[PDB]
């Protein structure tokens, strides 16, 4: 069965599946887990890093791609880097020509549209990596999820990478609680610090390890690391 | 021997083309949409299932409107329609900018169902991974289409696909029936509601939030719009109702 | 895609041969035997003309020996179709090089052109190779009388006497048994029919089975002759060499 | 067959995991970042005795605060170099100031996934991922000192001290107990001589080992054999000691 | 070794197995058609059949008006149909403009085929699943009919018939043109020869019709058109009053 | 015939202290003899701590400015939040400008 | 999109046999007989019709096809892919010949293009070569009459005569008895018909056979008058009624 | 490079209390001959932006018809096309300027002025102009052609610094506007008794008044 | 169009393309270079599977790139021809540009870049082919000799050998050649290089060539005689014991 339709992405499979992307799929939840979650008022990424060694540095999650909107990675970097810069020019394109923020909900349309055109032509490949982006646009504070399917949604919260079931299921619990958090950052953050906690095992998230990022009405996209998330573990 | 289905182009020996017989199990798999065509317009609508309470509500859009006077709905492979509503939209544009008149629904399929057929004659694509329900008010009336992975179209009075079909098709086939005079815009989209609750005891076990619009000569001005606030939860009420 | 129909014509075996060129080879050990004989004085090139018929005309016939220049001449021994493409720019490279520098092309530069060619077929563009072995026989004013060879590969080398296509082996131990460097042409006329008379897979050796040419000067003149053997000619010339 | 940007099950691009393999079959290379400087060592591994030993260039200047260390088909490097310093020059001709060590890094990484037969993507014509895995060093006013690693996979960390090729599992868990956060250039060098030492085939001499360094002061210098023979002759005497 | 059978290259037997399996799918819609030529007409019936009840009826044929003077009626799925429908009237439109006179039926026909020929030795591009029939009332030839199928291959008809039964319409034809001794129905009116057509399909498959199990197609000089369910009707009404 | 190049008069003045700068610039936008605006702004924070003006033909101007605050923002980017340095932004500047050598920005700018 | 059949689909097998020249004859083999006959003041080509329907109009299908008013062709094996060759000859005498030296080519260079054509689809990217064996017969003004054969593989051969296709191996043993060099154009029709008819299983009149001459020059067949040095085309497909004519003195 | 054919004169425009007024003339020029009447030059794009375009007509039916492509563009995938995610007039200068620039830096100008004249979402007046040479300006009264040397005068006098705009009424600025006109039609050789007028309030939204004319004229003095 | 990936890694980490190429060089025929004190010479083996070849006019195994620089080769012949020309224009391409003849050590980097190139290019296969390079930088009497392998690897020899039996004849150099003492002159230098060949070829006079190229583009071949002379002398040598 599998081994025949899973060559390339161009193939279908007899029951109308895509290996390819399936596998692309998978090279996200081997991915060290990440976390998005929103008020009406503010959006948080916050991240867990993953080093090689103890000699190494933890490896980047978070990207920023305007003032008003930046994503978390979870998979392939070299992917991350791909969409991130793609998402960049769209954000850019926005203001030069039309002088307008572009919308988080278009900023969606637009990755699925690029994910898209990897999975139906011959010679390419399947992004691998999987985004939660955020942003503070004309309607407010917004959370994405994107697959390299394609698939793009907006969710009130969410997790990927490994163990990211944990801190899915605490979100889908605590929903009533953290939607309320308005014009409170601080709280917000420490919801999603709660909430990413809940897919440890190995170890306990330290100084080094630990990446949140915020955008909201007065907050224009900005990265704490090290010393800068200490009063948040 | 065999290995008749693993490239695109290829004819089995018997006439056939499996892969676009496999892109088929892709929409099958899909959410269950429909469209119905009015004495005067057309309505779509279209189940989106409810992972989580993560999920905002009415937030997620999955009908697409092509020039002002088209609607678009698919199941299957959702990044697969969107692909063909871009596609749809440059060649309604295309023909809007030499011919000012804006595309006739009939031009508008033709340009979908040639593009779609295109994709079966090389190894080098794949398949689309959607049947798409589709249509609107031009010149000389009402439309409703509904396009294959293959690339064929026709007509419909009512047209279903994706996981709720069989249930879709035997609803829509009492109302052809039961009005042989024409349904009305207002009550078509009633209807539309119903059939969608009824579609969604073939995937019962999730929870489920429900989509409609319409292009209506009478009741939009021949526009295609979005069913909101009253006359969403009037349709709500009406199906909640009769599935009891 | 199309990578499953690729044959891949340009790759190395294990042991570091090129598949599709060592094929092309086994196809031209199938083919009529040419014969290239340099004399002191001229060249001989002659042919067995594979396959024939009392009906196929004899006149109006050449599938092994042709005119690059007026002092440049080729034996084939392969695909005749796949000699006439290499023929055909052969012919104008000599007429490129003429026009450029107002002298005829020496023989080695028309001969290094045409193998560069044929290696390309071996290294990128993914096309089956040339299936052909030319043997050719110039002159110039530079290296006076010259005998090259060259084959699918793109490898070229000179000769005092030479055969490619069927039987040689066979045929280079009956040339190095009986050639001397003080021969003249006459004599490798002689050599070249015994050679042949003596490979051949046919019962005799008849004029209508021969390609024959040769490449002499004159004292009586000081510029250079190529004679194609005309059918009555190749007739005259099997009865005095004793062969009737 | 089967494409070259094709997915492993596990989610792995399998032209990239046999690259990998390719780069434990090269030569030792060993990094060693400190407040003082950071120095780059490299196995030369002379496949015959007839070969002239110092015609091996397994470690490059980049620009004069930028140095780099190789470890794979070696000869797959040549062109990530001559972008590597395009790149370098091409900074200081736009913006009059020397390149960041991380943004040179992040420059060579860019190729590395630039492989396919067509890929709707760009234009990358390039047939397979590059075979060698590059230590790259480097001082900057932003960041100071640095040490980085880059694979074909197209990522890049930053390590305190780091080794790849043949002898690297053995050497990077040498390299966890003995870094430090204050050591000396002299004590970096002695250390890095000492683990090729260990992990090396041939016993280590001036000719079949190189060593390197790069200072904010003096930038990217390649040491000579005589300097290096006397931090052998001083590594020997340190080890007798106990 | 197996892949002889995948794209358009030789098999062993110099066959083109592709070619083959394409002509296979011309029968998928289960659909007959016939052509015959009047005095100064040529019309061309089709089987419309309409197994959906939530299908528009008036959106299902086989039938194109290519030109002012062209029609072509499709054996075979409807996809490559329009495919080769809307090629047909774009090299139709390219021919008047680039020539200046009106493209003929037998051209038009070889230009098609010529485009099925090059789907046949080219391996990226798989041969269309139909077989064309095309019509006119030809200024030059006359009433024409001109059929195309996936090897390439076209020729003109006295009449032919196209689908699964064509071997019954073939010969009910066959023997009323040995008894007429003529190549053409002897009629001045279309409406009578489109009578004789419907006639002979219910005699060849022994099947009666309705107005709506019919699909008819009339080429005059200057003008080819289909007809109605109502013009169909008429027509029906009038081979009822003489059996 | 068309000619691609106007003038929108104006002037700038630009002075350097021991630890501040100063750039100036009038706000008034003319063509020919007639006033276009009475405030048109023409000296720009392009940030890190830069000001801008680039005088003479207002839409080669504002294109000028226009990519040199997107050369600040594709710098942070690129190099990790970096500050452009004032001698930095003008070496950009000098490529922005010659760019275009052979169909020229008609600007006289001061930073 | 795009074809991405950039490499050769003939490739040699370790025996150096080009499988797909090899079944290409095979087509040629169950291909109708079709032949061609020289005689001292002309040539003749003749081929059978081999109707696929009687409701088909055999008239409107040529298997001879006229390529310059001097040169004339017939085939054995897949009809389109003569019909394709046919189109590409005559605009190859008017493209490398005619619109340079203002006069049609002689026949052994047009049939060299041809071959080239044919060449070009044993190595091409993405091609099959084509299923067809051509006779070719012309006229030019400095070799005269001739009569050549061309094969897939884009190898051609000059004849005195030959046949392709079904029962060539029988017709080329009746035509080595009858032929010689001393002909008449009439005898040599009269030998194509007999040799012709040993093929035809069925009907044997001109409804049934297709047969055309390099001849004179036809005066008549030119369309004006005035210029003494235009005399007209030498190829003249015969009538259904003259084949009939030299069927009753069979 | 083009020469303008079919061209429209003046374009007038000036801000007030809660919006912006903007008026042209209806007449379509073919040099010396007044050739066609009843030409609109105010484009409405959406219900709080208008744009007035002088210059060559054919360039002003090309720039009609990409404003449509915009709006329709805008909807697409959009279900606040009708609320937070509209058009703004500054999202359509903008669109405008760049390809009025992108034009001219090709040396293929749209020879036309444009002013584009709207209330932002946020009640803001915008007022900016932009012609073929891709140069762009805002003041509390713009003007296009003649406009610039006749009606800007008269128009200043009204609002002649930004602190006049909210002393100025919808009545006082409206007068203003057709006063202008009046004095265009008496001096411009070009120009038209008919033309359109748009106010774009705040509050009472979008308001486009067609088949107006110069009223209220002297000519009485000519006698003597 | 033909942009097929025929250089690909296998699972263990190999370019089996790479591996191929080189298993063509070993079936190639002997070539050798030994560097004197003031002098390097080139030796290559000539077959004998045919033997009735025109020495006049045949290829010679020793290519000239520039008037004081030299390539031989083991491998493919036909590839050979692409690699030398290549050479040659960029050595005409230096020379304009620079205003001086490239170093040995700059057109062997230039040679083993193509080599490389070849190996990770869609559509094309590597070269069939490993290369000596030998001969004086511009104003340098100091000698230069450098090898290529198909890989795009170079680097300097002493001494070396490539081709058919390469390892026996390597064998004999590693023992024979003193790098404390390099062949002090050129008539000992030549002796060191044919005796290395005596090992492999097996009796050959007209089956070794000889190449001698000195500091300011001297550059010579030797003659059937002048080697000859030089096989009597080293099998008296043999005898005398
Ligand atoms: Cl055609
Ligand atoms: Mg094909």
């Amino acid at each position: 069965f599998r081994n025949n339709y899973d060559g390339d992405t161009v193939t279908f499979s007899p029951t109308g599946r895509l290996f390819q992307v399936e596998y692309a799929l998978e090279a996200i939840k081997q991915g060290s887990v990440t976390v998005g979650l929103r008020s009406n008022t503010h959006a948080v990424l916050v991240a867990l890093k993953r080093n090689a060694d103890e000699l190494s540095s933890y490896q980047k999650k978070i990207i920023k791609c305007d003032e008003h909107m930046g994503l978390s990675l979870a998979g392939l970097a070299p992917d991350a880097r791909v969409l991130s810069n793609y998402l960049r020019q769209q954000c850019n394109y926005s203001s030069l020509v039309f002088n307008r923020k572009l919308a988080v909900e278009r900023a969606g349309h637009l990755l699925c549209d690029k994910a898209q055109k990897n999975t139906q032509s011959y010679g390419g490949r399947p992004y691998g990596v999987g985004l939660l982006i955020i942003g503070y646009d004309k309607s407010g504070a917004h959370l994405l999820e994107f697959q390299p399917s394609g698939n793009v949604t907006e969710l009130y919260g969410t997790a990927i990478g490994a163990r990211s079931q944990g801190a899915k299921t605490y979100l889908e619990r605590t929903l009533d609680t953290f939607i309320k958090i308005d014009g409170n950052p601080d709280e917000l953050i420490k919801a999603g610090v709660e909430a990413i906690s809940q897919s440890l095992r190995d170890e306990s998230l330290t100084v080094d390890n630990l990446s949140i990022a915020i955008v909201g009405k007065d907050t224009p996209f900005t990265i704490y690391d090290g010393e800068a998330v200490a009063k948040y573990i | 021997g065999t290995g008749y289905d693993l490239s695109n182009s290829v004819f089995s020996p018997d006439g056939r083309n499996f892969q676009v017989e496999y892109a088929v199990k892709a929409v099958e798999n899909g959410t269950t949409s429909i469209g119905i065509k009015c004495n005067d317009g057309v309505v779509f609508a279209v189940e989106k299932l409810i992972t989580s309470k993560l999920l905002v509500p009415q937030k997620n859009v999955k009908i697409q409107v092509v020039d002002r006077h088209i609607g678009c709905v698919y199941s299957g492979l959702i990044p697969d329609g969107r692909h063909l509503v871009n596609r749809g939209r440059e060649e309604a544009a295309s023909f809007k900018k030499l011919y000012k008149t804006p595309i006739p629904i009939p031009a508008f399929a033709d340009r979908l169902g040639q593009y779609v057929q295109a994709h079966t004659l090389y190894n080098s694509v794949r398949p689309f991974g959607v049947s798409t329900i589709f249509g609107g008010v031009d010149k000389n009336g009402a439309h409703l289409y509904m396009l294959e992975p293959s690339g064929s179209y026709w007509g419909y009075k009512g047209a279903a696909t994706g996981k709720g079909r069989q249930s879709a098709k035997a609803e829509l086939e009492k109302l052809v029936d039961h009005h042989p005079e024409g349904l009305s815009a207002r009550e078509a989209v009633k209807q539309a509601a119903k059939i969608i609750y009824l579609a969604h005891e073939d995937n019962k076990e999730k929870d489920f939030e429900l989509e409609i619009s319409w292009c209506s000569l009478s009741e939009t001005n021949g526009l295609h719009k979005f069913v909101k606030g009253d006359l969403l939860q009037e349709a709500i009420d009406f199906a909640q109702k009769e599935i009891n | 895609g199309s990578r499953r129909y690729d044959s891949r014509t340009t790759i190395f075996s294990p042991e570091g041969r090129l598949y599709q060129v060592e094929y092309a080879l086994e196809s031209i050990s199938h083919a009529g035997t040419a014969i290239g004989i340099m004399a002191s004085d001229g060249i001989v090139l002659a042919a067995e003309r594979k396959v024939t018929s009392t009906l196929l005309e004899q006149d109006t016939s050449t599938e092994k020996l042709y005119k690059l220049n007026d002092k440049i001449a080729v034996a084939v021994a392969g695909l005749t179709a796949d000699a006439e493409i290499l023929i055909n720019t052969a012919r104008i490279h000599a007429q490129n090089y003429l026009k450029t520098y107002n002298e005829d092309i020496p023989v080695e530069i028309l001969v290094r052109r045409l193998s560069d060619i044929k290696q390309g077929y071996t290294q990128h563009g993914g096309l089956r190779p040339f299936g052909v072995s030319f043997i050719y026989a110039g002159y110039d004013d530079r290296y006076g009388y010259q005998l090259y060879t060259s084959n699918p590969s793109g490898n070229y080398t000179g000769w005092k006497a030479i055969s490619v296509g069927a039987n040689t082996s066979a045929a280079q131990t009956l040339l190095q048994m009986d050639y001397k460097d003080d021969m003249k042409v006459d004599d490798a006329i002689e050599l070249a029919l015994k050679t042949l008379s003596k490979t051949t897979d046919s019962s005799a050796l008849t004029y209508d089975r021969l390609e024959f040419a040769t490449i002499r000067k004159g004292a009586n003149d000081g510029e250079v002759y190529q004679k194609i053997f005309k059918p009555q000619e190749i007739k005259d010339i099997l009865v005095k060499t004793g062969i009737t | 067959d089967r494409g070259v940007s094709t997915f492993s099950p596990e989610g792995r691009l399998f032209q990239v995991e046999y690259s990998l393999e390719a780069i434990k079959l090269g030569s030792t290379a060993i990094g060693i970042a400190t407040k003082e400087g950071v120095v780059l060592g490299v196995e030369k591994r002379a496949t015959s005795p007839l070969l002239e030993s110092d015609s091996i260039e397994k470690i490059v200047e980049i620009d004069r605060h930028i140095g780099c260390a190789m470890s794979g088909l070696t000869a797959d490097a040549r062109s990530m170099i001559e972008h590597a310093r395009t790149a370098a020059v091409t900074h200081n001709l736009y913006y009059d100031e020397d390149i960041n060590v991380e943004s040179l890094t992040q420059s060579v990484c860019d190729l590395a996934l630039r492989f396919g037969e067509g890929a709707s993507g760009e234009e990358r014509l390039m047939s397979r991922p590059f075979g060698v895995a590059l230590l790259i060093a480097g001082h900057d006013a932003d960041d100071g000192y640095q040490l980085f690693h880059a694979e074909p996979s197209g990522t890049f960390y930053r390590y305190n001290a780091k080794a790849i090729g043949s002898g690297s599992e053995g050497a990077q868990a040498e390299l966890l107990n003995e870094w430090h956060s204050s050591l000396t250039l002299k004590e970096a060098e002695l250390l890095v001589l000492k683990i090729l030492k260990q992990v090396m085939e041939e016993k280590l001499d001036e000719n079949n080992a190189q060593l390197s360094c790069i200072t904010k002061q003096d930038g990217f210098k390649i040491y000579d054999n005589e300097k290096t023979a006397e931090l052998i002759k001083e590594l020997k005497e340190k080890e007798a000691a106990e | 070794a197996g892949y002889d059978r995948h794209i358009t290259i030789f098999s062993p037997e110099g066959r083109l197995y592709q070619v083959e399996y394409a002509f296979k799918a011309t029968n998928q819609t289960n659909i007959n058609s016939l052509a015959v030529r009047g005095k100064d007409c040529t019309v061309v019936i089709s089987q419309k059949k309409v197994p959906d009840k939530l299908l528009d009826p008036t959106t299902v044929s086989y039938i194109f008006c290519i030109s002012r003077t062209i029609g072509m009626v499709v054996n075979g799925p409807i996809p490559d149909a329009r495919n080769a429908a809307l090629r047909a009237k774009a090299e139709a439109a390219e021919f008047r403009y680039k020539y200046g006179y009106d493209m003929p039926c037998d051209v038009l026909a070889k230009r098609m085929a010529n485009l099925s020929q090059i789907y046949t030795q080219r391996a990226y591009m798989r041969p269309l699943g139909v077989i064309l029939t095309f019509v006119s009332v030809d200024e030059e030839l006359g009433p024409s009919i001109y059929k195309t199928d996936p090897a390439g291959y076209y020729v003109g008809y006295k009449a032919t018939a196209t689908g699964p039964k064509q071997q019954e319409i073939t010969t009910n034809l066959e023997n009323h043109f040995k008894k007429s001794k003529i190549d053409h129905i002897n009629e001045e009116s279309w409406e009578k020869v489109v009578e004789f057509a419907i006639t002979h399909m219910i005699d060849a498959l022994g099947t009666e019709f309705s107005k709506n199990d019919l699909e008819v197609g009339v080429a005059t000089k200057d003008k080819f058109f289909t007809l109605s369910a109502e013009n169909i009707e008429e027509r029906l009404v009038a081979i009822a009053e003489q059996d | 015939q068309f000619n691609p190049y106007g003038d929108n008069g104006g002037t700038i003045l630009g002075i350097a202290g021991e630890d501040f700068a100063v750039l100036a610039g009038d706000t008034r936008n003319i063509t020919d003899y007639s006033i276009n605006s009475r405030y048109e702004p023409k000296v720009f924070d392009c940030g890190d701590n830069i000001v801008m003006s680039a005088n003479g033909f207002a839409a080669d101007g504002d294109a000028l400015v226009k990519r040199f605050k997107n050369s600040v923002k594709w710098y942070h980017f690129d190099h990790n939040d970096k500050k452009l340095s004032i001698n930095s932004a003008a070496r950009n500047i000098q490529h922005l400008l010659y760019g275009k050598r052979f169909f020229p920005y008609y600007v006289h700018t001061i930073i | 999109m795009t074809d991405r059949y950039s490499f050769s689909l003939t490739t040699f097998s370790p025996s150096g046999k080009l499988g797909q020249i090899d079944y290409a004859l095979t087509a040629v083999k169950q291909g109708v007989t079709s032949l061609g006959i020289k005689a001292t003041n002309g040539v003749v080509i003749a081929t059978e019709k081999k109707s696929s329907s009687p409701l088909a109009m055999s008239e409107t299908l040529s298997k001879v096809s006229l390529l310059t008013p001097d040169i004339g062709a017939v085939y054995s094996g897949m009809g389109p892919d003569y019909r394709v060759l046919v189109d590409k000859s005559r605009k190859v005498a008017h493209t490398s010949y005619k619109r340079i030296y203002g006069e049609y080519p002689p026949t052994k260079l047009l049939v060299s293009e041809v071959a080239k054509i044919m060449q070009e689809a044993t190595q091409s990217g993405g091609v099959r070569p084509f299923g067809v064996s051509l006779l070719i017969a012309g006229h030019d003004e400095f070799n005269g009459f001739s009569l050549y054969q061309v094969d897939p593989s884009g190898s051609y051969f000059p004849w005195k005569a030959t046949a392709i296709g079904k029962g060539s191996v029988a017709a080329k043993t009746f035509l080595e008895k009858r032929w010689n060099d001393e002909l008449e154009l009439e005898d040599a029709i009269h030998i194509a018909l007999l040799t012709l008819k040993e093929s035809v299983e069925g009907e044997f009149n001109g409804d049934t056979i297709e047969l055309a001459i390099i001849g004179d020059e036809n005066p008549d067949l030119l369309g004006y008058t005035g210029i003494p040095t235009d005399k007209g085309p030498r190829f003249r497909k015969l009538t259904s009624q003259e084949i009939n004519d030299r069927l009753e003195a069979l | 490079t083009q020469q303008p054919i079919v061209t429209g004169t003046s374009v007038i425009s000036m801000k007030y209390d809660n919006g912006v007024i903007i008026a042209a003339d209806n007449l379509g020029s073919y040099g010396s001959l007044l050739r066609f009447n009843g030409v609109e030059r105010l484009i409405p794009v959406g219900d709080n932006t208008v744009v007035g375009i002088s210059g060559d007509i054919s360039d002003m039916q090309h720039i009609e018809r990409l404003l449509k492509d915009l709006v329709t563009e805008n909807a697409y995938d959009n279900p606040l096309a009708d609320a937070e995610e509209a058009l703004e007039p500054s999202y359509i200068f903008e669109y405008l300027a760049t390809v009025m620039y992108q034009r001219r830096s090709k040396m293929n100008p749209l020879w036309n002025a444009i002013i584009v004249a709207g209330v932002q979402s946020n009640g803001d007046q915008f007022l900016r102009y932009v012609n073929l040479l891709g140069v762009t300006y805002s003041s509390p009264t713009l003007a296009t052609g003649f406009g610039a040397h006749m009606a800007n005068p008269l128009l200043r006098k009204v609002v002649d610094r930004e602190s006049d705009i909210p002393k100025t009424t919808v009545q006082v600025a409206e007068e203003a506007i057709v006063n202008a006109m009046r004095v265009l039609y008496y001096r411009d050789a070009r120009s038209s008794r008919n033309f359109s007028l748009a106010i774009i309030d705040k509050n009472t939204g979008l308001t486009f008044k067609k088949n107006l004319q110069v009223e209220n004229m002297k000519w009485d003095f000519a006698k003597d | 169009g033909y942009d097929r990936a025929l250089s690909i890694f296998s699972p263990d980490g190999h370019i089996f393309q790479v591996e191929y190429a080189l298993e063509a060089v070993k079936r190639g025929t002997c070539a050798v270079g030994v560097k004197g004190k003031n002098c390097v010479v080139l030796g290559c083996e000539r077959r004998s599977t045919l033997k009735l070849q025109d020495t006049r006019i045949t290829p010679s195994k020793v290519s000239k790139i520039d008037s004081h620089v030299v390539l031989s080769f083991s491998g493919l012949n036909a590839d050979s021809r692409i690699l030398i020309e290549k050479a040659r224009v960029e050595a005409q391409s230096h020379r304009l540009t620079l205003e001086d003849p490239v170093t040995v050590e700059y057109l062997t980097r230039y040679v083993a870049g193509v080599q490389q190139r070849y190996t990770q290019s869609g559509g094309v296969r590597p070269f069939g082919v490993s290369t000596l390079i030998a001969g004086f930088d511009p104003r340098d009497d100091e000698p230069k000799l450098y090898q290529t392998e198909p890989s795009g690897i170079y680097s300097s020899w002493s001494a070396q050998t490539i081709g058919r039996n390469s390892k026996t004849v390597r064998e004999f150099l590693e023992k024979n050649y003193d790098r404390k003492e390099p062949p002090a002159t050129v008539e000992e230098c030549v002796k060191l290089t044919v005796r290395s060949l005596l090992e492999v070829v097996q009796t050959g006079a007209k089956n070794i060539e000889i190449t001698v190229v000195k500091p300011d583009s001297d550059i010579v071949a030797l003659s059937s005689e002048e080697i000859n002379q030089y096989v009597t002398q080293i099998e008296q040598e043999k005898q005398e014991q």
